[PDB]
């Protein structure tokens, strides 16, 4: 349900992590 | 009817966890380069002639 | 007057500006927890809110207004009669060990 | 040591607001310098002295230590 | 300080017919305290560098009291924790204990650990052996695409192993066997 | 280390029993312009200056 | 009675926006909870850097 | 959770109790740049002061990692001896069990930072272990064949730098396990408050209430530690430090880290090696007597007028003994110091144990 | 090619506290210079006097420097 | 004597929490290292590779590199031999070991100067006033040879024979050398030496300043706004009667 719109976000916000953080 | 600032913010990424943890993510990292450019450039100015950056021309020529 | 010094210690040790009695401060042994346990219900929930104000003051490092100090004059020990007869008790029974 | 095995409380009710609703610094100078103000002259009697102590015997020992590596003290 | 030593270890229930299959996870908590013993007494007189690494284990060898006994006690002491290590896992497999899952799959992540930790201190004396095996195991990861060879370069502290490898992997070694514990 | 006369006499003159490890120079020395000593204050192990 | 029993006043310690009882505070509440978590979220951003 | 999320804790402890958290946060600190610096750090009398260069110089941010932990040692002692002065203050020692193992950590903290000290092998390193482990010679008969043990050899050499670093890297995780017991034992009773009287009539949950004032305390623990290491890096340390270890000389203004100073001051002020000695031991082991010297019916100082004045009086002899200890073994500071000493443990041993029967008689009881 | 610290030197010498430690000093050169024997020297009142016009040439040095 | 002389503070350009070394001043400090401390002191910690981007350009640290030779080997013949220096090397020691330095300055052994400052109390104060204070014994101080009357150095007897003076050397970039201009330049250069960190350490600490500024009022308030449930509390106490 509201998972795919909430895992998309937490797949945004691990990505942008790495990808700035790294 | 225009609601406060901290009102759109709420509703706009604070509310979803989600788009909470989104808006940290983007911001410490646009807060990460104006942080250091502004940062360093405090720094520099402080010491503006003394760094070696600042010194560094008269001795190159590549 | 030692009395006069006892006045002035009374205020000084300040448990007063925290609504606080005497025997609300005691530390608390065997002893004393068994005394306290005899309290009856009145004594019992007093000293319960008595030490739950003071906590709250305490925890905001706040005193009371000076009208609401507990009078030195007016401090009893509700405690004794429970603490000295508990206490009677457990020295019967160490005398009787050792016979 | 459990909430709900602590001890026995009778007839204290306890109000409260949530954070959201109220101020996180109230009166923050108007009654916190009043409350520093307190709490400092309160104790001061208790831990000044000492140090003050302290001080002085700092203060006559290290010149009383000058004054004997010298000629005329 | 009774309880948990305890009901913990000596009311413990235990089933009445254990074999001896059952005493290698005993068997292994000796060779891991063995392993701790005589590691930290080499440890006394081991030095990291790799001008002097190999000539501090013979001076171990040679010249410290029992040196000899210590070293070559915590060499096969390695070799008696990995025979045990196998009856250990072969009991599990043939009985069926491998149902508690969560025993288990901590005993996979330690068998895994005690591999690296057995790894890195044959590294230490700095031999043949030692070199080319530091070599081929970083080198594991190399084939991690990507990055791989940068993960390698790290773990070494350079562009091939050194000194700077040596140094870390005994504290890497000398570390890791608490941590198993 | 290489003792003056003015050192040696200073030693010799010295009241030993008042000392706490009472000993005449002389029964320390072999040379009295030499003195030999492990460097070593009996104290904690320092080094006397 | 029980029903003697009302809630000490608190205007000392309420934001503004909620000093009205006349009022609905729910059109207040997405502004107050956007000051709090926006503490919140700059000081998540600061120990991140 | 329960031991930590839902533990209950008093509505009214205050920074005083901020110090538990910070050492532990001090031992992590300690943890993982002493780990990151074994990384590079040879024990090898040849290049052991060589390696401590070469970290500060060409390893990356070597430099911060090093000075984060030499002044780390430094936060760790200001906190420890925090933590014992609320601990005295607030009766806090009568948890007998938390209160001795804290005992053993303190001990435990010391011989730890006493031979990391050693292990720059510059010329306070190598006084500092000659010194120190000579303290066992006091002992009769075997004292003597103690320290050579200890020292693998008849003086400070090679095979003590080696088991020095081996000593130095476990003692660490050593001290996480005992601290570990510590709060268990802390966990059975829950905190004592500034009050002194039972707070179970008034219990908040740990989190988010203390969660977030000890992360407010670890905030500040890191601005002192940073201010040190990135604008005052050598304040607390010692110049003689940055000489290598030099065997045949001393140097003449030898003195121990700050935070020995005061045991120094009272071991230097008796005369007599044995009596040094046992002062020194004793100056560290009363703590474990504390207990049984308690004669307030009070637990907590907070009520007791007679007992704050000697406290601070208490504090300002170890401010005393610390600054004695950083001065030359002459005239006035001889005496300063033997008069200071005395009165440490005049005061713990019989001024304070009086003021409390004084205050029990002024309010009948 | 003067050097700035003699410059320097030479106006910091001006000051009382200065002039009153070369005097001291100048004393004690006298009273020791005047016997065959005698364990006093000057260092004291050499430092004292150093001291003094040194504290001066730290405040005004730099500013004649590159 | 038993006597100390202190040394006062100069207003040193890096003095400031947040100031910098001045770079041109290291360079020329070298030069002064170079020029007249090297043939007494060693500076066993510093490479010519250090110099670059500090106060001398890859190159110029290079064609200093080459200008001593150093020795090398084995060669295959298994023998060692001399070269060209490069940025690899650490700066040449002017003697084998201690006691031949001792050996060549009548018993004295000049320090290693890579830590000099953080060695000694008073850092570069100290090192400037050594070396701009030597003056003549005061009346009734006699030194036995070999020894010169220093005021800043303990016991005012020191084995070094002051090393700088007017014209001294001649700086690279015509700046004149006076006697006090030379221990300035040196001083920071040796400042930089034990400490090449420093100007690092001090843009970091304005960061953490910066941040502390920060965090630590915003973690405040996060503290304030989850205890103000506590510290607004109201209790009342009603017992039956
Ligand atoms: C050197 C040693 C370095 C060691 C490392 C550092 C250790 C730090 C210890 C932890 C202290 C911080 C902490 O968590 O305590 C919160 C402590 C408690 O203050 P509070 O949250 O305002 O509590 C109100 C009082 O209970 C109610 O009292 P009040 O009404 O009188 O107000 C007091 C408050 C406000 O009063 C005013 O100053 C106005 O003043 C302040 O504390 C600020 O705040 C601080 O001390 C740090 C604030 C810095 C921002
Ligand atoms: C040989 C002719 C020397 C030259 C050229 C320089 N120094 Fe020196 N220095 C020398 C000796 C023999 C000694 C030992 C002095 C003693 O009595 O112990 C020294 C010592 C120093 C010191 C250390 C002083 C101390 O506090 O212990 C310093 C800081 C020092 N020297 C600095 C220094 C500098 C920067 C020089 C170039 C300008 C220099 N020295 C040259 C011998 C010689
Ligand atoms: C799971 C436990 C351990 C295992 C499996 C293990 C394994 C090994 C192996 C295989 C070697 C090489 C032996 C050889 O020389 O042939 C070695 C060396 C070494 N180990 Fe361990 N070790 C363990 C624990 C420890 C600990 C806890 C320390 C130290 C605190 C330690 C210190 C050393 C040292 C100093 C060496 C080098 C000297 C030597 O080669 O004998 N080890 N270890
Ligand atoms: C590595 C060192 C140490 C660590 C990590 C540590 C940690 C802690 C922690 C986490 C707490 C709870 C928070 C607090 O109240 O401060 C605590 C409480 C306490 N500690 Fe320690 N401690 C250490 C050393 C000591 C020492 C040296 C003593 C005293 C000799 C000691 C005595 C106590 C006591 C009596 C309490 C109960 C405090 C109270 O409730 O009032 N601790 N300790
Ligand atoms: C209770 C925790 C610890 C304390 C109090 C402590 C204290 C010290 C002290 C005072 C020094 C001297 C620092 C200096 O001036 O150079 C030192 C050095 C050192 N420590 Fe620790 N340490 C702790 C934990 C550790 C751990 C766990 C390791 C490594 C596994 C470690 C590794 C080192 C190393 C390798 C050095 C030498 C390099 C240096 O001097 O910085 N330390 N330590
Ligand atoms: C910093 C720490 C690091 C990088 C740790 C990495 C650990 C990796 C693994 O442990 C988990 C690994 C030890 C384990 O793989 C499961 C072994 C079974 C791998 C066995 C193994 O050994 C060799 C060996 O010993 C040699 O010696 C001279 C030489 C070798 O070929 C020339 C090998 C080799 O070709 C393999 C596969
Ligand atoms: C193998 C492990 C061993 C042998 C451990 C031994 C641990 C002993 C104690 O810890 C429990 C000990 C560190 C602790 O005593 C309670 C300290 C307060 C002792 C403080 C201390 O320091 C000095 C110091 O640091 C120096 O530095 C250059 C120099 C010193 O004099 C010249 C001293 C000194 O005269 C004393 C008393
Ligand atoms: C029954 O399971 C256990 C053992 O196997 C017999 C052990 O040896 C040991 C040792 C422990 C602690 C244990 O729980
Ligand atoms: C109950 O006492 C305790 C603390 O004191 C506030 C802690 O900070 C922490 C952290 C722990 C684990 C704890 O048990
Ligand atoms: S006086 Fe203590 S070691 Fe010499």
């Amino acid at each position: 349900r509201n998972w795919v719109p909430t895992a998309q976000l937490w797949g945004a916000v691990g990505a942008v992590g790495l990808v700035s953080a790294t | 009817v225009a609601p406060t600032l901290t009102a759109r913010l709420y509703s706009l990424l604070f509310r979803r966890t989600s788009t909470f943890a989104l808006t940290i993510v983007v911001g410490a990292l646009f807060f990460e380069r104006a942080f250091d450019q502004g940062a360093d450039a405090i720094y520099e100015h402080i010491n503006e002639g003394k760094l070696w950056k600042h010194i560094k021309h008269k001795y190159e020529n590549k | 007057w030692l009395e006069g010094i006892r006045k002035w210690y009374y205020n000084a040790a300040g448990f007063n500006k925290l609504g606080l009695m005497r025997d609300d401060t005691i530390h608390e042994n065997d002893d004393v927890k068994e005394a306290i346990r005899r309290l009856p219900e009145n004594l019992y929930d007093d000293r319960v809110f008595r030490i739950k104000r003071a906590l709250d003051l305490s925890m905001r490092q706040q005193i009371l207004p000076k009208e609401q100090w507990t009078k030195y004059e007016e401090d009893k020990s509700y405690l004794e009669p429970y603490l000295k007869e508990v206490i009677r008790e457990r020295k019967e029974r160490e005398e009787w060990a050792k016979k | 040591r459990q909430f709900g095995h602590l001890t026995r409380v009778r007839h204290v009710i306890t109000y409260s607001l949530s954070p959201f609703e109220q101020r996180a610094f109230p009166h923050y100078f108007s009654k916190g310098i009043p409350n520093v103000l307190r709490r400092t002259r309160a104790c001061i009697l208790r831990v000044a002295p000492p140090f003050v102590a302290f001080y002085l015997v700092y203060t006559w020992g290290t010149q009383e230590f000058e004054k004997s590596k010298r000629k005329n003290p | 300080l009774m309880k948990i030593v305890n009901n913990a270890f000596i009311d413990l229930p235990a089933p009445s017919n254990i074999s001896s299959w059952w005493n290698f996870g005993s068997l292994l908590g000796i060779c891991l305290i063995l392993q701790i013993l005589t590691g930290l007494f080499l440890a006394m007189h081991y030095t990291s560098d790799t001008t002097t690494a190999f000539s501090s284990v013979t001076h171990i060898c040679r010249d410290v009291n029992y040196g000899w006994i210590i070293r070559y006690m915590h060499a096969n002491g390695a070799s008696m924790f990995f025979i045990c290590l196998y009856m250990h896992v072969g009991r599990g497999l043939y009985y069926g204990s491998y149902t508690f899952l969560e025993t288990w799959n901590i005993g996979v992540i330690l068998l895994l650990t005690v591999m690296a930790t057995a790894f890195m201190g044959y590294v230490l004396p700095w031999g043949q052996m030692s070199f080319w095996g530091a070599t081929v195991i970083t080198n594991l990861l190399s084939a991690i695409p990507y990055i791989g060879t940068n993960l390698v370069e790290w773990i070494w502290g350079g562009f091939s192993v050194d000194k700077a490898t040596l140094t870390r992997f005994f504290a890497f070694h000398f570390i890791l066997p608490f941590i198993i514990m | 280390r290489h003792r003056t006369k003015k050192e040696i006499d200073q030693e010799a003159a010295v009241e030993v029993s008042q000392l706490r490890d009472p000993q005449h120079d002389l029964e320390r020395v072999k040379k009295p312009e030499w003195v030999i000593l492990i460097g070593v204050c009996t104290h904690l192990g320092c080094v006397p200056i | 009675s029980h029903t003697d029993i009302k809630v000490p006043d608190f205007s000392d310690y309420r934001r503004p926006e909620v000093l009205d009882s006349t009022k609905s505070s729910k059109e207040s509440s997405e502004a107050r909870k956007g000051f709090s978590y926006l503490v919140t979220a700059t000081t998540t951003v600061g120990v991140a850097y | 959770n329960n031991a930590f999320i839902d533990l209950p804790a008093p509505s009214n402890i205050s920074s005083w109790w901020n110090f538990g958290s910070l050492l532990g946060i001090c031992l992590i600190l300690q943890i993982l740049t002493g780990l990151f610096l074994a990384m590079h750090y040879t024990s090898d009398t040849t290049t052991a002061f060589s390696s401590v260069t070469h970290i500060c110089r060409d390893v990356n941010y070597g430099w911060i990692i090093r000075y984060m932990h030499a002044n780390g040692a430094s936060m760790f002692f200001i906190c420890l001896y925090m933590h014992v002065g609320r601990g005295l203050y607030y009766g806090s020692y009568t948890f007998l069990e938390t209160w001795n193992i804290g005992v053993i950590l303190l001990l435990t903290v010391m011989a730890t930072a006493f031979m990391g000290y050693v292990l720059p092998w510059g010329q306070m390193s190598f006084w500092g272990a000659t010194v120190i482990t000579n303290l066992l010679s006091a002992i009769p008969y075997i004292g003597t064949n103690l320290v050579e043990w200890i020292w693998g050899g008849f003086s400070v050499d090679k095979a003590t730098l080696t088991r020095f670093f081996a000593f130095h890297f476990i003692l660490p995780f050593i001290i996480m396990a005992i601290a570990m017991v510590h709060l268990l034992f802390l966990h059975e009773t829950g905190s004592n408050n500034p009050t002194g009287i039972s707070s179970d009539v008034d219990k908040i949950p740990f989190h988010p209430y203390y969660t977030i004032k000890d992360i407010l305390g670890a905030l500040l623990l890191i601005l002192a530690l940073m201010l040190l290491v990135l604008f005052a890096p050598d304040l607390l340390g010692d110049p003689d430090n940055y000489t290598p270890a030099n065997p045949l000389n001393t140097p003449p203004h030898i003195k121990p880290e700050w935070y020995f100073l005061f045991a120094y001051a009272i071991l230097r002020s008796i005369p007599n090696k044995l009596g040094g000695v046992l002062a020194l031991a004793f100056s560290i082991l009363i703590l474990a007597l504390i207990p049984l010297l308690h004669t307030s019916k009070q637990r907590s100082m907070m009520f007791r007028p007679l007992s704050q004045c000697l406290f601070w009086a208490l504090v300002a002899d170890l401010l005393t003994l610390t600054w004695i200890g950083g001065q030359p073994v002459e005239h006035p500071y001889i005496t300063i110091g033997q008069l200071a000493s005395v009165l440490y443990f005049l005061l713990i041993l019989v001024l304070m144990p009086t003021a409390g029967t004084i205050e029990n008689k002024l309010l009948k009881w | 090619l003067v050097d700035p610290l003699t410059t320097v030197r030479e106006q910091c010498e001006q000051l009382e506290k200065c002039v009153k430690a070369r005097e001291r000093l100048e004393l004690c050169d006298e009273r020791v210079s005047s016997r065959s024997q005698t364990e006093e020297d000057c260092t004291e009142e050499l430092l004292d006097f150093l001291h003094a016009r040194d504290h001066c040439v730290a405040h005004k040095l730099f500013n004649s420097l590159k | 004597s038993d006597l100390e002389l202190h040394p006062p503070s100069y207003p040193w350009s890096h003095r400031g929490l947040l100031s910098s070394l001045d770079h041109t001043s290291i360079r020329r400090g070298f030069q002064v290292y170079k020029q007249v401390c090297s043939s007494c002191h060693s500076m066993d910690y510093v490479a010519y590779r250090h110099l670059v981007g500090v106060c001398y350009t890859e190159d110029e640290a290079k064609a200093l590199a080459e200008e001593v030779e150093v020795q090398d080997g084995p060669n295959e013949d298994g023998e060692m031999f001399m070269r060209p220096g490069k940025l690899s090397d650490y700066f040449p020691k002017p003697y084998p070991n201690p006691e031949a330095a001792r050996a060549a300055n009548n018993g004295a052994l000049p320090p290693d100067l890579s830590y000099i400052v953080r060695a000694r109390h008073g850092g570069e104060d100290y090192v400037f006033s050594l070396l701009t204070g030597y003056c003549e014994p005061p009346t009734g101080v006699s030194l036995r040879e070999g020894l010169y009357f220093n005021p800043y150095f303990p016991g005012q007897a020191i084995g070094m024979a002051p090393p700088i003076y007017n014209e001294v050397l001649e700086f690279d970039d015509g700046t004149p050398a006076t006697m006090s201009q030379v221990a300035k330049d040196v001083c920071t250069f040796l400042r930089w030496a034990a400490e090449p960190e420093h100007d690092h350490r001090k843009r970091m600490g304005l960061k953490m300043l910066l941040m502390m500024g920060l965090l630590l009022p915003l973690v405040y308030a996060m503290k304030r706004h989850k205890w103000s449930v506590l510290k607004s509390r109201k209790l009342a106490y009603r017992p039956p009667k």
